[PDB]
């Protein structure tokens, strides 16, 4: 009961479920997650120092 | 004690210790995780 | 005698009940391990690791097969390999300080 | 024998909710026992056989 509360309460360990998921069934779709949110960054740093 | 393990086996390792680089050779998961971990931290201190 | 009798009865209704507690965290661990995703993934790591798996076991039995019919030539042959990787292992002693001296004239 | 017959009383008692309780208990074991098989799951799927053959 108190590891499937920080399951619920941890969205970083619900992505740690679907890491290898998205790895190892279409490793396209991964990369392009990993890239839109690189890039996401980006545009937030981006858009913090202006 | 067979529970415990299972128990444990969930909360740790759902496959995630059963890759290498030779497998999948672009890049190991545990580099995508690394990786993961630096861009989501660099958007947490943006956030905040 | 009743109230004995009476007593070992609750302890086998009881006893039932924790077991098949215990039964249902582990069935439900086990659902909650896997999802839908998952289940398709891991057959996915099962295809991946036998294909690679049957390259690299047939790697090996082409190599061993190299060797056995090296080895169906005889001893003389087994000599001329010891023979051959001696003088090779000199050959390279040679050709690793001749550029190493190239290395260090530069 | 009437400290005993209280607590057999009390046991009788916990006889029929043990029982309901067993009951749903089986009716949940049976949804994960359908929860499991409807996924397919074996020793394949598990960590143990996927982590054997990257040992190996």
């Amino acid at each position: 009961k108190t590891k499937r509360k920080t399951l619920a309460n941890n969205k970083l360990h619900q992505m740690e479920r679907e890491f290898y998921v998205y790895f190892l069934k279409d490793e396209d779709y991964l990369k392009d997650i990993v890239e839109n949110l690189e890039t996401q960054s980006k545009i937030k740093a981006v858009s913090l120092e202006d | 004690p067979e529970l415990q393990g299972i128990v444990g086996d969930w909360w740790e390792q759902p496959g995630q210790a059963a890759l290498s680089e030779e497998l999948c050779q672009g890049l190991s998961l545990p580099q995508w995780r690394l990786r993961w971990v630096q861009a989501q931290g660099a958007l947490q201190k943006l956030c905040s | 005698s009743e109230l004995d009798r009476i007593n070992a009865q609750y302890l086998e209704v009881k006893c039932g009940a924790m077991i098949l507690k215990l039964r249902m965290e582990e069935l439900k661990i086990l659902s909650d391990t896997y999802t839908v995703e998952k289940v398709e993934v891991h057959r996915l790591i099962r295809d991946r690791l036998e294909g690679a798996i049957h390259l690299q076991e047939q790697d090996m039995e082409n190599s061993r097969q190299v060797l056995n019919s090296y080895e169906v030539l005889g001893e003389e042959f087994d000599r001329l390999v010891k023979e051959y990787t001696v003088l090779k292992q000199a050959t390279e002693n040679k050709r690793w300080a001749l550029q190493e001296f190239s290395k260090v004239y530069r | 024998l009437s400290t005993e017959r209280a607590k057999v009383d009390n046991r009788r008692q916990n006889m029929d909710f043990l029982k309901a309780k067993s009951e749903e208990f089986r009716f949940g074991i049976k949804a994960a026992e359908e929860q499991l098989s409807a996924r397919g799951m074996d020793a394949s799927l598990s960590h143990q056989s996927l982590v054997a053959l990257s040992e190996k």
